[PDB]
């Protein structure tokens, strides 16, 4: 026999009315997107019951040090090889790590 | 895959780790017009064909 | 650069037509040379002076549209349809305040 | 929604009915030679191009 | 599974050719259309429409046939398909290549519970100094370091061995059966070093256990001792072609492997049944505390069996080495309690128990022997090409009928008879051709061999006088002849069989299209006779030549 067809999957990002603090989102929940070629409707369902509040991501930073060259090996300050590089990004999805 | 090889077989499964060389051209004896059919625009129908 | 000018049905200033581009990249509202506040655009030319036509004038948003021929008397086509005619769509509001 | 959806999949039409169905004939779901190996792969896993 | 009642649909129309009405219309439209300047009268008295209203008819009879189901169009005289399909236990299964395909392939033999397949490690040695090698160290004598090597084998085998007998070795009707099977289907590049009885590990488990005031002990101490074994050393059975469809198995998995004769074994209960490299009280207690009628399991503990075995530690979990079985030690004991009192079993009930419990296994995999395959629909067969006349159609007046026309009526009329009997051949002769094409569709898509000609035609005999009508009554004596003679050249025979030919070819996956080419570097204009008959060899040689790879 032929095969069956299978569902697709979304995820959706949710933004609470201006006057309400905390709401509870049931499992179930129709959402509505597009049409076929009769003109019906497709509909999808949340799948698990979740918890909406205000909380936003406001900032992303980030840092690294790399070590190449073990601390006791450093005799004098200029040494002849680099000993480690040690980096930021304030705005850590920028192109430049800066707002470009 | 490995479960319907060989007893004695495992098969190893990777990326292609690209690599490619690209073209360049003497100038086409005709376009459309010098925006319409610019040279910048048969580089892109190139990139897309490639 | 190559991608910025979409079309120039006029190369030569000697017949009427459509130039077409893209602000471009970079453009500054703040410079002396010129006055500030205006993106600025220049056209050379080091030829005599009239090897051009003379101009009317230079208008932002032009759009071309052509008679459809339906069945009535088409009495303007002996004489062109007079200036200023013409003020709306078949449709009054689409979110545009006046058609010249 | 900011992306696209993913993991559906359609009805089998009969083109890919027959040539799922031709294909079992043949290598007899064993990974034994090459045509085998990259016959496998394409029927089994949807989103592999090459 | 029961009678239903019988009716006929009351809405007639069609509009193709199965619907008279409708074809009587479009031949009166086109007749119009064609010839109105000479053609006006179309009143029901004219023998021009009366002749399509026949035809008419005619064409409605043989829509009717080719409507008749495949299962009875390529039926054979004796029923079967043998020329037509192969079929799935024919064309499904597979030889046994795989890890898994080689257990289930000698689990079938008689007194075998279970099998594993393990790999040997030959190792050899080298000197690099010489280039020597040997299966001794003693090749590396008098050499530096870095002067040698060793490299290990990699396509042997060892077959270790579970059997019923519970012996202390495997018979050597067994050690025959194993290896006849192994070399009979085999891999390439690959061998089969020894053929043994798996070794095992022994472990006590002791306990004290409380069951409820009304309850069977000696069923209860059976089924305990039942399923602690079956963890420690599970086994896989047989099914019937019912029992895997109702498991939720399709057709591709169930023939997926090897054919079994013996039933169908379920490749996860397969891969379950692997030696097992640990054992818990975790797990143990739970099978105990699972069998109905015990309360509470005031004592228990594991412990590898050995001698002296005084104080030691719990071992919560006892390790397996690599190649063995796990099987209990026949020390072990379990002591059963009524509240705060002791009672006391017998061996007799108990063993009567286990027998009975276990002996109804047996019965299920014997049953699982004979229902191995799937039915097919059957047809029936009946010379689908069979064709009448149109002149019977006809009536007396027109006098081309069996009874004649009356001699009083003079031999002008009977001439002009004769005369419309001509005319008409035309129409049937045409006719019987289509009745006839479809008594070949089986010969046409035969994977045995297929027919010489691809258009065919009929002689007609239910003709009064065909005898003095045709210039050549040799002819209406063999068909063949008639079809060289009236279809001949028109049937492009070269091109059409190889269509067909590559369309059957295609419906199995292959491809011969490079036969177009190299043949050419053999044999000249003879190639084309050459080719066909290596196309068709090919499909009847098929079943073996994607198997046996």
């Amino acid at each position: 026999e032929k095969q069956a067809l299978s569902p697709d999957h979304v995820f959706l990002i949710f933004e609470l009315a201006k006057n309400v603090s905390q709401e509870k989102l049931d499992e179930g929940t129709e959402v509505d997107g597009g049409k076929d070629d009769t003109g019906k409707k497709n509909t999808y369902l949340t799948s698990f019951e979740t918890v909406l509040n205000k909380t936003k991501v406001g900032q992303l930073k980030s840092l690294y040090n790399e070590i190449s060259v073990e601390k006791e090996e450093i005799k004098e300050l200029n040494t002849p090889i680099s000993t480690g590089t040690f980096v930021m990004a304030p705005m850590a999805n920028s192109f430049d790590g800066l707002g470009e | 895959v490995n479960e319907l090889n060989s007893f004695h077989v495992q098969a190893k499964v990777i990326n292609p780790n690209y690599e490619e060389v690209k073209v360049d051209v003497k100038v086409k004896f005709r376009e459309g017009l010098d925006v319409s059919f610019y040279l910048t625009k048969v580089k892109e129908d190139i990139k897309k064909f490639l | 650069q190559s991608g910025e000018i979409i079309q120039n049905q006029t190369p030569r200033f000697l017949k009427s037509g459509i130039f077409q581009f893209s602000i471009p990249k970079q453009a500054n509202l703040d410079n002396t040379v010129l006055p500030p506040g205006y993106h600025w655009i220049k056209a050379s030319m080091v030829k005599p002076f009239d090897v051009v036509s003379q101009l009317i004038n230079i208008h932002a948003q032009a759009v071309e549209a052509v008679f459809e021929d339906q069945g009535s008397s088409g009495n303007h086509l002996e004489k062109g349809l007079p200036a200023e005619t013409i003020s709306k769509l078949q449709e009054r509001l689409s979110w545009i305040k006046s058609i010249q | 929604q900011p992306y696209p959806s993913t993991k559906g999949k359609a009805q089998e039409s009969d083109e890919d009915y027959y040539r799922r169905v031709s294909e079992r004939l043949r290598h007899k779901k064993r990974a034994i030679t090459l045509w085998d190996y990259e016959h496998l792969i394409l029927q089994k896993f949807p989103k592999v191009y090459k | 599974t029961l009678n239903k009642h019988i009716s006929i649909p009351k809405d007639m129309s069609s509009k193709d050719d199965l619907d008279f009405h409708f074809l009587r219309e479009e031949g009166i439209r086109y007749i119009k259309e064609l010839g109105s300047n000479f053609w006006t009268d179309y009143n029901t008295h004219d023998p021009g429409i009366t002749m399509l209203e026949v035809l008419c008819y005619a064409i409605s009879d043989l829509g009717n046939r080719i409507n008749i189901p495949i299962e009875d169009l390529i039926a054979n005289e004796e029923g079967g398909v043998k020329g037509q399909f192969y079929k799935v236990q024919e064309i499904l299964p597979s030889a046994p290549t795989s890890e898994l395909d080689l257990r289930k392939l000698f689990i079938d033999i008689e007194g075998i519970k279970n099998c594993w397949i393990k790999r040997e490690r030959v190792t050899v040695f080298a000197d690099l100094k010489n280039q020597k090698l040997s299966y001794e160290k003693t090749i590396w004598e008098d050499l530096k370091e870095n002067q040698k090597a060793q490299f290990d084998l990699k396509g042997l085998y060892r077959i270790l061995v579970e059997t019923e007998d519970a012996d202390k070795v495997l018979s050597e009707s067994l050690e025959k059966a194993v290896f006849t099977k192994f070399h009979a289907n085999r891999n390439l590049c690959e061998d089969l070093i020894k053929v043994e009885k798996v070794a095992t590990e022994p472990i006590s488990v002791c306990a004290n256990v409380e069951v409820a005031p009304e309850a069977d002990e000696e069923l209860i101490h059976a089924q305990i001792l039942i399923a602690i074994e079956d963890y420690l050393a599970p086994s896989p059975r047989h099914y019937s072609l019912k029992q895997m469809v109702d498991k939720g198995y399709t057709m591709d998995e169930i023939f997926e492997g090897p054919f079994l004769e013996n039933g169908f074994i379920d490749t996860v209960e397969l891969k379950a049944s692997e030696l097992r490299k640990e054992v818990r009280l975790s797990d143990i207690i739970n099978i105990i505390m699972s069998i109905d009628g015990v309360k509470i399991v005031k004592e228990i503990t594991l412990g590898n069996c050995d001698e002296n075995d005084g104080i030691e530690n719990n071992q919560w979990v006892i390790c397996i080495p690599e190649n063995k079985k796990p099987k209990l030690c026949k020390k072990t004991t379990i002591n059963y309690f009524k509240g705060i009192l002791p009672i006391n079993l017998n061996p007799v009930r108990v063993d009567n128990h286990k027998s009975k419990i276990l002996a109804s296994r047996l019965e299920n995999d014997l049953k699982a022997k004979d229902d191995l395959e799937p039915a097919i629909p059957q047809g029936t067969f009946a010379d689908w090409g069979e064709y009448s006349s149109i002149q019977h159609e006809f009536p007396e007046t027109y006098g081309i009928s069996d009874i004649g026309l009356p001699p009083k009526l003079g031999v002008k009329r009977a001439v002009l008879a004769r005369q419309l009997k001509g005319y008409l051949l035309f129409f049937d002769q045409i006719l019987a051709s289509y009745f006839e094409h479809l008594s070949k569709i089986k010969s046409l898509l035969s994977l045995d061999q297929g027919p010489s000609f691809t258009y065919f035609t009929q002689a007609i005999k239910d003709i009064k006088d065909v005898e003095e009508l045709f210039k050549d009554p040799t002819l209406l004596e063999n068909d063949e002849e008639l079809t060289k003679s009236l279809i001949g050249k028109l049937d492009d025979t070269i091109e059409r069989r190889n269509q067909l030919m590559d369309h059957l070819i295609a419906r199995f996956a292959e491809n011969f299209s490079s036969y177009a080419f190299l043949m050419k570097f053999l044999y000249g204009e003879s190639t084309d006779e050459i080719v066909l008959q290596d196309k068709q060899s090919f499909l009847r040689e098929y079943k073996e030549i994607s198997r046996e790879r």
